[PDB]
């Protein structure tokens, strides 16, 4: 396996992935399969999928496989969750009670990791809770004063506005940071060519913001990511 | 690598 490092600058896949994080990525492999008498990689739904940016390949963007080749993904922006179709049969998903993250955004939009038992000016605090798309679960985060403009999506042609079925060899792509995310939503499918790696560890951690340089440093974030 | 990803 061929591995790769990436910086993460931004914030669309907190709480997953934070600004300062340094991840690991295991590029996909084709197989290499012996026909006389390994396996192709590719991306299982809820994976962290490193990728190239289909529209400026020359840009490495970060998000979460929730669609797969064949899925009818509908997204509600109100509830904003996520109903799954494969092979279009639905997918089980399930979502936790909201609860106060560990974050607030100030509002362009700067993140701070603020204790729930306090409150910070010209802030709102996030929500968290747990998205289980078949066996897997992860965290996502919203923004409670946020709601999606779908006038603004990406329209499939012959689909309505929030549905999308991905066509075969591409994937529908979504941030855990669902308020602050610039994902498929907005620009489309992403093709298999354009898929680089899986993330597979946090090898670094520098504590710092956006455009800021490093605080201080996470190594309590060193291992898998989860 | 060490480059970026969006």
């Amino acid at each position: 396996f061929i591995y790769e490092a990436f910086q993460i600058p931004s914030g669309s896949m907190m709480p997953t992935l934070l600004i300062g994080d340094f991840i690991l990525v295991e590029k996909f492999a084709y197989g290499i399969k012996d026909p006389i008498y390994i396996e192709t990689g590719h991306p299982k739904r809820g994976d962290i999928v490193v990728f190239k940016y289909p529209e400026d390949p020359k840009l490495d963007y970060i998000k979460r496989a929730v669609g797969l080749p064949g899925d009818k993904v509908t997204y509600d922006p109100v509830s904003k969750e996520l109903t799954i179709q494969p092979g279009c049969n639905a997918l089980p998903v399930t979502y936790s009670n909201v609860e106060p993250s560990d974050f607030v955004q100030t509002f362009t939009s700067g993140f701070f990791e603020v204790p729930k038992n306090e409150t910070k000016e010209n802030g709102i605090r996030l929500s968290e809770r747990k998205e289980t798309l078949g066996d897997v679960t992860h965290r996502i985060l919203t923004v409670p004063i946020a709601q999606d403009q779908v006038g603004m999506y990406y329209q499939q042609p012959g689909q309505q506005l929030a549905t999308w079925i991905v066509p075969p060899g591409q994937y529908f792509m979504m941030g855990d940071n669902r308020d602050n995310s610039a994902d498929s939503r907005y620009w489309g499918f992403v093709p298999e060519a354009n898929l680089v790696g899986r993330a597979t560890a946090i090898w670094m951690s520098f504590d710092k913001q956006e455009g800021e340089w490093p605080t201080g440093l996470r190594l309590s974030r060193i291992g898998g990511i989860h | 690598x060490x480059g970026g990803a969006y």
